RNA sequence: AGGGGAUCGAAGAUGAUCAGAUACCGUCGUAGUCUUAACCAUAAACUAUGCCGACUAGGGAUCGGGUGGUGUUUUUCUUAUGACCCACUCGGCACCUUACGAGAAAUCAAAGUCUUUGGGUUCUGGGGGGAGUAUGGUCGCAAGGCUGAAACUUAAAGGAAUUG
RNA sequence: AGGACUUUUACUUUGAAAAAAUUAGAGUGUUCAAAGCAGGCGAAAGCUCGAAUAUAUUAGCAUGGAAUAAUGGAAUAGGACG
RNA sequence: CGGUAAUUCCAGCUCCAGUAGCGUAUAUUAAAGUUGUUGCAGUUAAAAAGCUCGUAGUUGAACUUUGGGUCUGGUUGUCCG
RNA sequence: GGAUAGUGGCCUACCAUGGUUUCAACGGGUAACGGGGAAUAAGGGUUCGAUUCCGGAGAGGGAGCCUGAGAAACGGCUACCA
């Protein structure tokens, strides 16, 4: 879901004020900028050394990540740019001492730096509003398959 | 199918005990119900019982010596806070002076006044008095 | 005494004896059990015709008793076992033959309903089989899909 | 009375107005 | 063992069978319905003033020989019209026709008490005085 | 039962079933109490000592009465080989 | 009844009993030795065996199956194992 | 709709009985009953007892299966079957006695193990009538089925059993 | 106090939090009480104790526990260590 | 209750209950184990879908360190200083 | 990109066809402002909460705006409707 050119729509992509030198002759790929998030929360390196832009990437964008921390797992990764995650809980009726199970769909921002794919659980972080509805930022993909890690049988 | 066996191990119980026997045969054998038989033996509601290894399950063979009236299970293991085991004593045993709610708490499966000692509670299992 | 189908309350069965190790009057190898079980499955039979010939013709009181391991086991170790599990293959091969039953006869209403039953059967089998992994998550049961692996 | 013939009762005043309304539909 | 569900996660339809149950109440369905405001003929009111058409008295049941002296009033809140019962020996006279009168509850829920039929609302005041005052000669009626 | 002084305010702390181990009602009228002679050497009855065996109503109503009476004996040495500890 | 031993039940309350009701369950059935007239190769059978067991030396039936246990050949000589 | 078309028989035709009798008794008698396709989805569709699971009490029988008999007739010389007899076991429609349990009782071996109240789970009822009516959906060619109140009225309606 | 890996929960103990008024409840002769947060004691020459506590049963945060209930490991070894 | 002897209507006497308060109407709570999670009933009183399959929901067999010995810290009831 | 004090389909341009839902979404009703709380009281609860405190909204119904740090103010203006 990801395009092959770094740069495909009409606007050009890049990372605001970090400029790389034309007239300079060491001719490294490009000056990317990048930063981690804290908490004890690991950069990929699909981010350290990746070619995309992704203005609302928690390690290479403009957005920081403080507030709430969600894990919750994979509802909906069939739409751009973007997640949906759906938290499961326990809501206590007290009226019956009973428990009732409920769920919330939480949209997010996943970066192209992670890989996601429906059923995976996911680690994500509040922001700053992004969108209308997101307003998290996905952090990490504890469970990249969870179940499909083997996948095949040859003796 | 068998949902609770602790449930169908106290009916046994009970109803080997209503008809004057001195002894039961239950049949599925868990570890809550080796716990369950402990305490009770530990506050005299009950004899001598016996595990037999079938390698499937086991069993046990409880003997009796008409010393209890009733056993029986809370079957939905409510989380009982310690605030809540005085309302379940009053509402599930006949008097203050004896009964015991058994409550598996983090430190095991014990009589209420043993939970309330520790200062700690949990789930409740059943009731024995 | 369930008959998750039916009114049946039977409770026939075999029991297992206590004693996990061989036999005492057990003469044969482990090693020769083995390639007895891979020799009949390569004559191209199924684990349980495995386990009843080995018990009727020979000593083998069960294959985990003398060997270690289960008779699917074995052939799974080996590569021989089948891409659609057993008991789900002969519901299949049940199942296309009551549906050329009642293709070549529409009046029979009683094997028309016990055709749903075997469908709801196989469907909950190929549930079971599809979240253990044992066949792809795109696994399905439609027609002419089960002439295909029974044929 | 019966309930069988209430019932039947009822149809036949149904009878009368579906007939009715089937006119004037 | 019971027909309720007993499992720790049972709440939802715990709580929605107890919500599909409350409507076979006769009170809880009056009360969330609204039927009072929309049907009787006073909404959620004690007591409502209203005007005197005539002056009828009805016979009673079977058991009980004789006519209760009510009168036919239509009220003035909404315009609806429902006899009412004037309580005493000597209070029919009392009151005149096409005077207002403050009638109130019957005192058995909206329903005919004893053996009067048709009849669900008392007297208490009329043309602003009340009919235990004119009954006992403490008060006159103004004549107005 | 007991004063916190330490006397008794129970009245006839009851009977209990020698077979069951439950207490027999003040009105349990079809509860019954066995005395069974002691013998001395020579085979004479001595009189004034026996055993005594308070059977509940409810056994004998439900018909294991002679039975727990078999066990009881057997057990304090009154009858031999009478009752089988396996059946 | 109301006192009796389930631990230590008579070895003929044992086999009264139903198979998956004993104490521990255990099978009623066993294996047999037969031999048949024709080689002296002793085969080893089943009690409730399900095929036409033969021996491996002649083609010729030992057992057969039967709603309960094997009918065997008439003249094969058994002895129990 | 197509096929048949014996019997019996809604409607109908009458002959009786009666004060009336287009009801019961009787004789004929279409539709229907019998079928191949397509609809219908309702019954006192009843065991008026939801399903799965455990335990609790004694007595025989009965059906299907399986074990053993030093058993009996069988006859194919003996045996193998089969058919019985005895004992046991699993499963099923059932049944007798009893309360030591439950019920308002009639009664129930489950309608027991429920104020000593919690094994899992689905559906339904909250006095009677209005009323399974109207309306609004939905299914049906139609018949009608599913869902389904209120206004209002009423002190009872109802269950079991006791004596007349 | 720093890199390093963190199976995840449900549950439960403790604590920080849940504004005051209200409820509970301590002290206090408003003449008693509803109340109020007052008051008390000197020799009469300024000296004073107060304005206590608990609960809120959900959501969030931290914390100790590991029975009960659920999920995950290593089966093609692509497993664990040196 | 009231049909010629009204302990019930209208009055007089006596008495009763609350008392500066008492009576009515509607609404609501406890009574209501007549909303029943604790805690209701379904054979006949109202109420088991005609029966079966089945997604969601609810629930779901047993099993994975239990023992011991010592030292030691608080808290008790100990015997007495 | 515009606007915003500032994030934000908040608006525009071009793209993608997506987001919620039997765990009740959407729609309808509320003689519904939310809460702290009130009545009631074995325990569990049922009903109420317009109003002495905290929030929100409104100034006949609607829109629009100047001044300022703060108003879409109404004991401030502009216009329509009544
Ligand atoms: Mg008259
Ligand atoms: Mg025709
Ligand atoms: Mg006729
Ligand atoms: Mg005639
Ligand atoms: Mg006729
Ligand atoms: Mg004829
Ligand atoms: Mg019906
Ligand atoms: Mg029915
Ligand atoms: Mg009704
Ligand atoms: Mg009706
Ligand atoms: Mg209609
Ligand atoms: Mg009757
Ligand atoms: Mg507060
Ligand atoms: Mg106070
Ligand atoms: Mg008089
Ligand atoms: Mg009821
Ligand atoms: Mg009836
Ligand atoms: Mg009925
Ligand atoms: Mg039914
Ligand atoms: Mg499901
Ligand atoms: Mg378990
Ligand atoms: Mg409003
Ligand atoms: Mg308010
Ligand atoms: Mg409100
Ligand atoms: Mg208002
Ligand atoms: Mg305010
Ligand atoms: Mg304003
Ligand atoms: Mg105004
Ligand atoms: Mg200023
Ligand atoms: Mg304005
Ligand atoms: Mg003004
Ligand atoms: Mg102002
Ligand atoms: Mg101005
Ligand atoms: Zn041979």
């Amino acid at each position: 879901s990801t395009e092959l050119t770094v740069q495909s729509e009409r606007a050009f992509q890049k990372q605001p004020h970090i400029f790389t030198n034309p007239k300079a002759k060491a001719n490294r790929k490009t000056k990317r900028w990048y930063k981690n998030v804290g908490l004890g929360f690991k950069t990929p390196k699909t981010a350290i050394e990746g070619s995309y832009i992704d203005k609302k990437c928690p390690f290479t964008g403009l957005v920081s990540i403080r507030g709430k921390i969600l894990t919750g797992t994979v509802v909906s990764t069939r739409m751009h740019r973007t997640i949906v995650i759906r938290r499961d809980y326990l809501h206590y009726v007290p009226k019956y001492n009973r428990y009732e199970k409920r769920h919330k769909n939480v949209p997010a921002h996943v970066s192209p730096a992670f890989r996601v794919q429906v059923g995976d659980i996911v680690t994500v972080g509040q922001c700053r509003p992004i969108s209308k509805t997101v307003r998290f930022n996905v952090l990490k993909v504890a469970s990249a398959t969870g179940k499909a890690n083997k996948q095949f049988a040859k003796f | 199918t068998r949902t609770s066996v602790l449930a169908d191990a106290l009916n046994a119980i009970n109803n080997a005990e209503k008809t004057g026997k001195r002894q039961v045969l239950i049949r599925p054998s868990s570890k809550v119900i080796i716990k369950f038989l402990q305490v009770m033996q530990k506050h005299g509601y009950i004899g001598e019982f016996e595990y037999i290894d079938d390698h499937r399950s086991g069993k046990i063979v409880v003997q009796l010596n008409g010393r209890l009236n009733k056993c029986g299970v809370i079957s939905p293991r409510f989380n009982v806070k310690i605030a809540d085991v005085e309302k379940w004593t009053a509402n599930l045993l006949p008097a203050r002076q004896f009964g015991y709610v058994i409550l598996t708490t983090s430190a095991g499966i014990m009589d209420h006044e043993e939970a309330h000692r520790k200062h700690v509670s949990g789930k409740i299992l059943g009731f024995v008095y | 005494m369930g008959r998750m189908h039916s009114k049946g309350k039977g409770m026939s069965s075999s029991a297992i004896p206590y004693s996990r190790n061989a036999p005492a009057w057990f003469k044969g190898s482990s090693d020769g059990v083995v390639e007895q079980i891979i020799k009949y499955a390569r004559k191209g039979l199924t684990p349980s015709q495995i386990g009843v010939l080995l018990r009727d013709a020979h000593g083998v009181t069960q294959a985990k008793v003398i060997t270690g391991n289960k008779i699917l086991r074995i052939l799974k170790s080996n590569g021989l076992a089948p891409e659609i599990p057993e008991d789900l293959y002969f519901l299949i091969k049940k199942a296309v033959s009551v549906r050329k039953h009642l293709e070549r006869n529409r009046k029979d209403k009683d094997a028309k309903f016990r055709l749903i039953l075997i469908e709801s059967r196989i469907h909950r089998l190929a549930r079971y089989y599809r979240t253990v992994s044992v066949l792809p998550p795109n696994w399905k049961y439609e027609s002419a899909t089960a002439s295909a692996l029974v044929n | 009375m019966r309930a069988k013939w209430r019932k039947k009762r009822t149809r036949r005043l149904k009878r009368k107005r579906r007939k009715v309304r089937a006119r004037s539909k | 063992g019971k027909g309720k569900p007993r499992g720790l996660n049972s709440a939802r339809k715990l709580r929605v069978h107890r919500r599909n149950n409350r409507w076979a109440e006769t009170t809880y369905k009056k009360r969330l319905l609204g039927t009072a405001f929309k049907s009787s003929p006073f909404g959620g009111s004690s007591h409502a003033k209203g005007i005197v058409l005539e002056k009828i008295g009805i016979e009673s049941k079977q058991p009980n020989s004789a006519i209760r002296k009510c009168v036919r009033v239509q009220l003035i809140k909404n315009g609806k019209k429902v006899t009412a019962f004037v309580p005493n020996d000597g209070c029919l006279n009392f009151v005149d026709e096409n005077d207002e009168v403050l009638l109130a509850g019957f005192g058995r829920k909206g329903k005919a008490k004893g053996d009067i039929p048709g009849v669900r609302f008392k007297v208490v005041k009329v043309s602003g005085v009340s009919l235990l005052a004119l009954w006992k000669e403490k008060k006159e009626k103004p004549r107005s | 039962m007991e004063n916190d002084k330490g006397q008794l305010v129970e009245l006839y702390v009851p009977r209990k079933c020698s077979a069951t181990n439950r207490i027999i009602k003040a009105k349990d009228h079809s509860s019954v109490q066995i005395n069974i002679a002691q013998v001395d050497e020579e085979g004479r009855a001595i009189p004034g000592e026996y055993v005594t065996y308070a059977l509940s109503g409810y056994i004998r109503a439900r018909g294991e009465a002679d039975d727990s009476l078999n066990r009881l004996a057997q057990q304090d040495g009154l009858l031999k080989n009478v009752w089988s500890y396996s059946r | 009844v109301l006192v009796q031993d389930l631990l230590h039940p008579t070895a003929a309350s044992e086999a009264r009993k139903h198979k998956l009701k004993t104490l521990v369950q255990s099978p009623r059935s066993h294996f047999l030795d037969v031999k048949c007239p024709g080689c002296l190769n002793i085969t080893t059978v089943f009690s409730h065996a399900q095929t036409a067991v033969t021996c491996e030396s002649c083609s010729t039936v030992l057992c057969t199956p039967t709603g309960g246990k094997a009918k065997l050949s008439e003249g094969t000589s058994f002895r129990r194992k």
